[PDB]
């Protein structure tokens, strides 16, 4: 929608790599982050939130971190079943409201 | 924790109508808990709607999609209802029944719905 | 049913249905944004009731003292002569968990007429709920103190205002019963004579 992040990834298994979400300081910086997952047809997932913290369920070998206005969802250890679409989102006080990204498909080679 | 109910079932409204979308929990009472709203449109991406709002007490409404959507509560019946209206072209989707927590500032939307599509 | 609120505890003497596993759900209400007590995860029914009142909270708080006082709090139960008569105290104590060596006046609240034998009870409890974190329960530590009463004599001291200090059981030990011959807390030397024993038949 209001934010950035492209339509879809691609990396062989097992190996290490992340995704980010660019957002503005009115959206991602004063405001905590949030990462979701859902399989095709599936009920999306929250992933991480607050960007440093699991929810019960999740594989700590998920990370995040939030440089300014930029927040990346840290992503290892991929699975051949990893692959699938993850969401960012912050609140928003500009339109006072909850936003999201387009979404970013991964692909595990 | 906690499993919820689903938020309609199916729903198939040809156009010309309109629908409510009553959400209901189980092992949380309805008014300890805000529940929330995101279209999701197969094919494409998350835009939020309906929620309730941890500052301020009120229930939002999308400013883009506000005043065509209303929200009810029954607290003993645990039932919140979501009114769509005015069927037009794109506004057939996915429309999922999301929560957080009145403690505090959550913007994550917590277990959820299942998901339900409507009809235009 | 005695049910101590935020603030007006409601008495109750009826009919009810209680639960296996009864205690006093707590919740947040979202609307005025006030804790809210739900009563009915305690009992289910709540029907022909007999009796009902109301009073001044029997539980009390102080706080800000950081402990040091720990607002030791003691309530007495006796069920007699159509008269269930229930007993309070607030006091201070530094000691980590048990008692100390003070004694305790408990004055009566109320004087109800009951009517009924209650042969067994428990407690009630205030539970909340929480959210997300690796539902909530449990809210802080419990713990606390049972004894059953007993048909004994007591020699009471008042104070010069009515205050009882030093009381003494009469049949405590073989020292404790000559004390309760002299009715004085003051023993001067010398030799007593106690109440006769006997020996009895096998």
């Amino acid at each position: 929608s209001v934010l950035t992040q492209a339509p879809s990834v691609s990396a062989a298994p097992g190996q290490k790599v992340t995704i980010s979400c660019s957002g503005s300081s009115s959206n991602i910086g004063n405001n905590y982050v949030s990462w979701y997952q859902q399989l095709p047809g599936t009920a999306p997932k929250l992933l991480i939130y607050d960007n440093n913290k699991r929810p019960s369920g999740i594989p700590d070998r998920f990370s995040g971190s939030k440089s300014g206005t930029s927040a990346t969802l840290g992503i290892t250890g991929l699975q051949t079943g990893d692959e699938a679409d993850y969401y960012c989102g912050t609140w928003d006080s500009s339109l006072s409201a909850v936003v999201f990204g387009g979404g970013t498909k991964l692909t595990v080679l | 924790e906690v499993q919820l109910l689903e938020q309609s079932g199916a729903e198939v409204k040809k156009p010309g109508a309109s629908v409510r979308v009553s959400c209901k929990v189980s092992g949380y009472t309805l008014p300890e808990v805000a529940m929330h709203w995101v279209r999701q449109a197969p094919g494409k991406g998350l835009e939020w709607m309906g929620g309730f709002d941890p500052e301020d007490g009120e229930t939002m409404y999308a400013q883009k999609f506000q005043g065509r959507v209303t929200m009810t509560e029954d607290t003993s019946t645990d039932t919140a209802y979501m009114e769509l209206s005015s069927l037009r072209s794109e506004d057939t989707a996915v429309y999922y029944c999301a929560t957080t927590t009145p403690f505090s500032s959550s913007y994550w939307f917590d277990p959820w719905g299942q998901g339900t599509l409507v009809t235009v | 049913l005695i049910v101590n609120n935020a603030t007006n505890v409601v008495i109750k003497v009826c009919e009810f249905q209680f639960c296996n596993d009864p205690f006093l759900g707590v919740y947040y209400h979202k609307n005025n944004k006030s804790w809210m007590e739900s009563e009915f995860r305690v009992y289910s029914s709540a029907n022909n009731c007999t009796f009902e009142y109301v009073s001044q909270p029997f539980l009390m708080d102080l706080e800000g003292k950081q402990g040091n006082f720990k607002n030791l709090r003691e309530f007495v139960f006796k069920n007699i002569d159509g008269y269930f008569k229930i007993y309070s105290k607030h006091t201070p104590i530094n000691l980590v968990r048990d008692l100390p060596q003070g004694f305790s006046a408990l004055e009566p609240l109320v004087d109800l007429p009951i009517g009924i034998n209650i042969t067994r009870f428990q407690t009630l409890l205030a539970l909340h709920r929480s959210y997300l974190t690796p539902s909530g329960w449990t809210a802080g530590a419990a713990a606390y103190y049972v004894g059953y009463l007993q048909p004994r004599t007591f020699l009471l001291k008042y104070n010069e205002n009515g205050t009882i200090t030093d009381a003494v059981d009469c049949a405590l030990d073989p020292l404790s019963e000559t004390k309760c011959t002299l009715k004085s807390f003051t023993v001067e030397k010398g030799i007593y004579q106690t109440s006769n024993f006997r020996v009895q038949p096998t």
